[PDB]
């Protein structure tokens, strides 16, 4: 576990462009991870803390360039 | 050599004016700009003799 | 080149605080510091020459 | 990993009585765990904090009652 805190991230898809997605993904992000680096802006999310992952993908202390990896692909185009 | 050459200029009162949303236009967010505050901490280390 | 550098660091305040059984911990003395004093001795060799 | 602190003890044997020993137990334990329950007092041991744990035996963010039945059990008496 992070055992701090994990904000998680629900975002919303949308049609993009003709018949393709920006893919709306729920995840989860320990919260020390995710308030040194997050990009989320724009991304139409909901976001709220909570003590234990409340989405099945979890990101934990130590990730980094595997979740700022994951945080810039919420805006993923896909045909 | 000049080929490629350093440049910096404005926006056009045309996409100008109609920024982020007006008269129908979409797509074109203004820029923004925030601050960051994040902090350090540092902790005394002791030292000590004898004789 | 940068590879093995130079430092110095100081105590952990933890380890400081209880130096020399304190809390019951063992095996672990202060540093401490003497001095020596040694000594020299010189002798007078002669000299000498005749006529 | 415990991402925070390990504050390790060293405890040195000794000879309790006749052909009895009190052993030596090299443990490193999570900082936050180590604060909260700690009963070190007349061990005959010595403690440094690092980032990652020094000894062997270690005992992570969450233990506890597996930490604290090890942390009196440096009483243990042995022959």
């Amino acid at each position: 576990a992070s055992a701090r805190g994990y904000v998680n991230i629900k975002t919303f898809e949308q049609k993009l462009d003709g018949n393709k997605k920006i893919e709306g993904k729920e995840v989860s992000v320990a919260f020390p991870l995710y308030s040194d680096v997050h990009k989320i802006s724009g991304a139409h999310y909901q976001t709220f803390p909570s003590e234990k992952a409340a989405y099945s993908t979890v990101y934990e202390e130590n990730q980094r360039t595997e979740w700022i990896a994951a945080n810039e692909d919420l805006w993923k185009v896909t045909g | 050599a000049g080929a490629l050459v350093e440049i910096a200029e404005g926006m056009a009162t045309s996409i100008a004016e109609l920024q982020e949303g007006f008269n129908g236009s979409t797509d074109n967010p203004w820029n923004e700009m925030g601050f960051r505050i994040d902090k350090q901490v540092i902790e005394a280390k002791s030292r000590q003799l004898k004789a």
